[PDB]
């Protein structure tokens, strides 16, 4: 049924704040309604009754209710801050404790860019809403209710007059709503666009140099740089229109407050004062109901992060380690799989099917195959990143769905096809797999992935700074300082998925060569899609169309295995 | 938000005249929306002192006669000032986004005149972020912020000249508060800055910690990192809890303290105004003149002090735009081409070139190429078989040497007349998310599609394009996304052979193809190499074979040359980096 988790727990905890914040605010509001009656009174039992202290003492009285409704505006901003802001750590850290726990399958249904801004942008959002229920989301309306009240209690039969300036303002604001959002989204249509024609001519540029076609694309950006133009004044103009007409309307009301209100003071109904404290309330009620209106076309966009960030909370991990587990001291390195098959999802057909192969501790084997035959998610196995719909996936004739997650994934060791480093140092990349690696481990990890002489030539060298994503080294040097983080974590496996790509042929040998004897004892993957690469493990496993080909030697796959020969065809 | 510091501009006042000068031309509707303004500011200071008036004519000396005489004033004088605010208000509108459509117009058509090297230099989301921001900045000022400043400053002395000829002491009276105003918004104001620029920090780094470990959610678990990831996450987060409360109150206390200040305003103007009232000093419809003013100092007063520095900020804008209209554009020297009809011959001579003039990449690169003939520049990365293709194209002048066509030197023939007599694939070209139809035809534009067909379909393109979703009109939204990397490859190899240049560079990627594309990209390239000299990069087997002339770079400079069975013979660098690559006869 999706998930019965709420947001409304990480408020609960500080009710309290989030009691006191709106508290504080009627203390303003009432403070903020009492002024101009008591202006009213000095005029109407102050002046016209000739007595100094009355319009002395209320004036003071007027002063004080000023510096209370200030200590009540604050201490209501105050704590819808604190309660606002703890909700937010609250909900972040839940959220972000959530994201930790996702398989790959779970980051495969909320697309990567959309989880980040769930836990950043949402995230604030939702804090903000918080911070907007306790002091806005309560002053405007108090401030329309209550002004109405007063005016209400001020002459009954005038307040007759809000009757007819309200309709036609709500009238106002859904007209605007209701045709000003289809335009404003046409205005985010015409914006985007402009980008597109920006971005691929600064991405293509040579390709549209080359081909001397500028003046097509100068052609072609005017189209969407008028669009833009016509959509914005549409839009705006709406907007522009709105505003004064508001005004107006507020302005016609003091209008008929001082003409309606005329009669009923020369009727001796209402004296003089009571119509000015009138005009004011008149106003408080009015621009209320504008700030009314705003919140209100906030609420509907807050909502949306409220689902968003309610899915992740919802989300169940697809990867679980049973209730008795197995504890897995050591690993020896046999890797099976019994007829696995596995899709990513239900639509397509099978990325792996029939898979039936073996591989004994210390074996060098070279998983081998064009693009997408499946070799990365195959590797994906071992550490139980994925389940098989069909079969399962053993390590030393376990089933891995039967085995304590950190032990196992404690003696896999991957390189991932996509290098990934994280703030600090280099030697802190690369002591993830163990803290209390010594240095000298790290240099020989280093020197073995090719890397050591980079880094040591680096001004603050193995101190050096690795970027938040990794992104002032290149391709090469950072897939080689994966390799070194691999090695560090002396694994039992050890999985290489394409983790030579962005490095020379020259050093690439070199790696390879250090490693058979360095990966002493340590059963050992090197998938590629080069026969070059596969000939430097003792066995060859290859993968077509998603299925096990032909596992043997060069020898025996050519003569069987049309897909290597298929291969071996393409690459000579 | 927060500004950080006040913007370092160089001569403002010349970027102003600049940029009035894309003003100038509409010049009469600007006065006129000014004195718009002016007027509407001015009836808006007057509706305080009518209804003030109306107060003291109709209502107290009871003569009600009179009253649909005022209440008709203003029924008038409310109706133009609404009319003028939908005036001012619209006149700018489309004026507005006219001077921004133009300043994009010339930012755009500078785009393509701008070098090459401007692209390369710094990435590409920053400069339009930063471009288009600082568009959109003098975008708010130059229709609003402008003119919302000259109103408020208008209406400001006008009702404070208005409220001294009613009455001098009461008017010292109100604008006493001005001074509370203007103290309190400054010490808050810092308040709100020094912490909006904390929080901003530790948001930052918690923000940034949260993208990574996203991101490489893969990594963290095989390396079972949760639990320190966790404790990561925690100790910023727990500190951004602690600083995003002060962050979020400074900023919030503004309102009530401004609000509080209105109040305080409405009580002297009572007390004071119904005090002097009664010593007859001043009337009463005078008072409530006076409230209606109240609320004329705290807020109003705010909105001047940061218009002024949004406008600031808008000219450093304008500065930026200015110098990036100011780059020099790539122009053809007065004798250049057009080239003679030729088939095609190239020659480097004593070459230097490197895009940091520090660091040297090429050096004293120095060969000679056949019309017809296949040429194969290989080598180890880092070596300048890359930057190769670009001093060819011109996208860079060569710094030492020259390079010519035909027997021209290159810097001496229009950019319009190589590009056209020189083709280019490269390891990654670029699709635009269009029909591939019109993909196709953006080399030789007026092309028909039925000879775009049988062109496709000697290149191995047109049996995969039918078997497309909407077949040529297909769109390839996202660049391509949506098709294979080698489909793609094959469809620049296509694009490329329409343009049908006398000279064809092409570096073809094999990283990621399937066997089956393989061979159709392959088979294409020979269909396209053919009746034409074509500088291959060696990634295939097959082509450093073929090649009338292999070319071995290394650290910048020619090594060997000569075929490839004189390279391996000869026991020169060309056999080591071929054997530690195809050393795979060892098994046969
Ligand atoms: N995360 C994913 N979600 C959905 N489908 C996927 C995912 N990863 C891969 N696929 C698809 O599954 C098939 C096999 O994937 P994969 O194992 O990554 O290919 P591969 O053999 O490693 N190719 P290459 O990476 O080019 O060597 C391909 O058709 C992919 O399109
Ligand atoms: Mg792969």
């Amino acid at each position: 049924g999706g998930g019965s988790k709420t947001l409304a727990r990480y408020l609960k905890p500080y009710w309290i704040f989030a009691v006191l914040a709106p508290l504080f605010m009627v203390v303003e509001v009432i403070c903020d309604l009492s002024q101009p009656t008591l202006l009213a009174r000095i005029v109407d039992e102050g002046i016209a009754r000739g007595d100094f202290s009355l319009v002395l003492k209320t004036g003071i009285l007027m002063l004080i209710v000023a510096l209370i409704g200030a200590v009540g505006g604050i201490g209501c901003t105050v704590f819808a801050s604190y309660a606002s802001q703890n909700f937010g750590a609250d909900l972040r850290r839940d959220l972000f404790r959530k994201v930790l726990s996702f398989s790959i399958s779970n980051v495969n249904r909320f697309h990567t860019s959309s989880l980040i801004t769930r836990l950043t942008n949402d995230v604030t959002q939702l804090q903000n809403l918080v911070m907007m229920l306790l002091r806005i989301v309560v002053r405007a309306p108090l401030l329309f209710v209550g002004g109405i009240v007063m005016a209400v209690s001020i002459n009954v039969k005038l307040s007759s007059v809000l009757i007819f300036l309200i309709p036609p303002i709500v009238l106002l604001f859904v007209w605007l709503t209701k045709k000003g959002n289809p335009l404003f989204r046409k205005i985010q249509e015409s914006t985007d666009e402009v980008n597109r024609v920006v971005r691929e001519n600064l991405l293509g540029v040579r390709v549209v140099r080359a081909f001397r076609r500028e003046e097509y694309e100068n052609e072609n950006f005017r189209k969407a740089n008028e669009s833009l133009r016509r959509s914005i004044i549409s839009a705006f103009s709406l907007i522009v229109f709105a505003l004064p007409l508001f005004i107006f309307i507020v302005n016609m009301g003091m209008i008929a407050v001082l003409w309606f209100g005329g009669v009923l003071v020369r009727n001796n109904q209402m004296e003089i004062g009571s119509i000015m404290a009138y005009t004011n309330y008149l106003m408080q009620i009015m621009f209320s109901l504008m700030m009314i209106g705003n919140i209100l076309n906030f609420i509907v966009r807050a909502s949306a992060s409220a689902k968003r960030v309610l899915e992740v909370l919802n989300e169940k991990p697809a990867i679980e380690e049973a209730d008795n587990a197995l504890a897995l001291p050591n690993v020896e390195g046999s890797v099976s799989f019994e007829n696995v098959e596995f899709r990513y999802f239900e639509n397509t057909d099978p990325v792996l099917s029939g898979v039936n192969f073996s591989v004994k501790p210390g074996s060098l084997v070279a998983v081998l195959g064009e693009t997408g035959s499946g070799k990365s998610t195959l590797m994906n196995l071992i550490p139980r990143l994925i389940d098989p719909e069909r079969g399962r996936v053993e390590v030393d004739e376990l089933d891995v769905r039967t085995v304590k997650l950190k032990d196992l994934r404690g003696h896999i060791s991957a390189v991932p096809q996509e290098t990934v480093l994280f703030s600090g140092t280099i030697k802190e990349n690369l002591k993830w797999g163990r803290e209390d690696a010594t240095d000298d481990e790290i240099v020989e990890a280093a020197k073995i992935a090719q890397i050591h002489d980079f880094i040591i030539s680096l001004p603050e060298g193995y101190d050096s700074r690795v970027e938040r994503g990794g992104r002032n080294f290149s391709g090469g040097q950072k897939q080689r300082l994966s390799i070194a983080r691999a090695l560090v974590k002396k694994p039992k496996v050890l999985i290489l998925d394409d983790c030579t790509s962005s490095v020379d042929p020259i050093t690439e040998k070199r790696i390879l060569d250090g490693l058979k004897r360095y990966t002493k004892g340590c059963t050992t993957f090197i998938i590629t899609q080069k026969i070059p690469t596969a000939l430097l493990a003792d066995k060859i496993l290859v993968l077509h169309e998603g299925k096990v080909a032909g596992f043997g030697t060069h020898k025996e796959l050519l003569e069987h295995c049309k897909p290597y020969r298929e291969i071996y065809e393409s690459q000579f | 938000g927060p500004i950080l510091e006040k913007p370092a501009l160089k001569n403002p006042t010349a970027t102003l005249r600049r940029l009035l000068g894309y003003l100038r031309p509409h010049t009469f509707t600007l006065i006129m929306v000014f004195v718009f303004v002016t007027v509407s500011s001015i009836l808006g200071v007057l509706s305080p002192y009518l209804i003030g008036k109306t107060i003291d004519v109709v209502f107290v000396p009871r003569r009600f006669d009179l009253l649909p005489r005022y209440m008709l004033i203003l029924g008038t004088i409310y109706a133009l000032t609404s009319l003028l605010f939908w005036l001012q208000g619209k006149i700018m509108l489309t004026l507005s986004q006219d001077v921004v459509f133009r300043l994009r117009k010339e930012l755009f058509e500078k785009l393509q005149r701008v070098p090459v090297g401007f692209f390369d230099r710094t990435p590409h989301g920053d400069i339009i972020s930063r471009v288009i921001n600082d568009v959109d900045n003098i975008n708010n000022v130059l229709g609003n912020s402008i003119i919302q400043f000259f109103s408020g400053i208008v209406t400001l002395a006008g009702a404070v000249i208005m409220m001294f000829r009613v009455n001098v002491i009461l008017s010292l009276v109100t604008l006493s508060i001005v001074p509370l105003t203007v103290l309190i918004t400054q010490i808050v104001s810092s308040q709100t800055r020094k912490y909006f620029y904390e929080n901003q920090r530790v948001l930052g780094q918690l923000n940034g910690i949260i993208e990574e470990d996203i991101s490489g959610l893969t990594v963290i678990k095989l390396f079972t990192r949760e639990e320190k990831e966790m404790e990561k996450f925690d100790r910023v987060n727990e500190s951004l809890r602690k600083v995003g409360t002060k962050a979020q109150i400074f900023s919030g206390v503004l309102p009530p303290l401004m609000n509080m200040v209105n109040n305080l305003g409405f009580a002297l103007i009572s007390g004071f105004g119904g005090w002097l009232a009664l010593k007859d000093i001043i009337t009463v419809g005078t008072i409530a003149t006076f409230i209606g003013y109240s609320r004329q100092f705290t807020r109003p007063l705010n909105e001047l002090s940061n218009q002024f520095n949004m406008i600031q900020m808008a000219l450093a804008s304008a500065e930026r735009i200015f110098e990036i209209l100011d780059l020099e554009e790539e122009k053809d020297d007065p004798d250049a081409v057009e080239l003679r009809e030729v088939r095609g011959e190239i020659e480097f001579k004593n070459v230097w070139f490197s895009y940091d003039k520090k660091k040297p990449v090429l050096k004293d690169i120095t060969f000679h190429i056949k019309p017809g003939q296949k040429v194969a520049l290989v080598g180890p990365t880092g070596s300048g078989k890359t930057t190769i293709v670009n001093l060819l194209m011109r996208f860079y002048d060569v710094d030492r040497g020259q390079i010519l066509v035909d027997g021209i030197d290159i810097r001496k023939i229009k950019r319009s007349s190589l590009r056209s007599s020189i083709g280019i694939v490269l390891q990654d070209t670029i699709l635009f998310s269009t029909t591939v139809k019109e993909n196709l035809k953006y080399g030789n534009p007026g092309a028909t599609d039925e000879e775009i067909k049988e062109a496709a379909k000697l290149t191995h393109s047109d049996h995969f394009i039918k078997h497309l979703p909407e077949g040529y009109e297909t769109v390839l939204t996202d660049n391509g996304e949506d098709l294979s990397q080698g489909q793609r490859q094959l469809l620049a190899i296509t694009r490329a052979f329409l343009a049908n240049p006398k000279i064809l560079i092409l570096d073809e990627a094999t990283s990621n193809v399937d066997t089956k594309t393989e061979k159709s990209i392959q088979a294409a390239m020979w269909k396209l190499m053919e009746g034409k000299t074509s500088i291959i990069i060696a990634h295939r087997l097959n082509t450093i074979k073929n090649a009338d002339l292999i070319i071995v770079l290394r650290d910048g400079e020619i090594v060997e040359m000569g075929k490839h069975d004189e390279l391996i013979q000869k026991r020169g660098f060309y056999y080591e980096l071929f054997t530690s690559q195809y050393g795979l006869v060892v098994e046969k």
